[PDB]
């Protein structure tokens, strides 16, 4: 519903989606998503799990 | 100015989005299941 969405918003009308309840396995993204920047500034990434 | 001790090269071919996960504390699918470099890494990281 986030990295898969078939439509965006503009940047000066950026969306905001509340997420909770939910287990954060980031590695389903592994099959089809492509990132070029992943920045990640108050926590380590390899902490993340 | 330097002599570098035990020089070891490791080549290999990756996705343009993919470069920086080559990196001591990166996460990913390159950095998790294919190719990890040690936290006090000492080298350098070239990609073209
Ligand atoms: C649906 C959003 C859930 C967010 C939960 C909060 C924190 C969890 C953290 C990071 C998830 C996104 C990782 C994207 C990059 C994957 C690794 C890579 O390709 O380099």
């Amino acid at each position: 519903e986030v990295f898969n969405a078939t439509r965006f918003a503009s940047v000066y009308a950026w969306n905001r989606k509340r997420i909770s309840n939910c287990v954060a396995d980031y590695s389903v993204l592994y099959n089809s998503a492509s990132f070029s920047t992943f920045k990640c500034y108050g926590v380590s990434p390899t902490k993340l799990n | 100015d330097l002599c570098f001790t035990n020089v070891y090269a490791d080549s290999f071919v990756i996705r343009g989005d993919e470069v920086r996960q080559i990196a001591p504390g990166q996460t990913g699918k390159i950095a998790d299941y294919n190719y990890k470099l040690p936290d006090d890494f000492t080298g350098c990281v070239i990609a073209w």
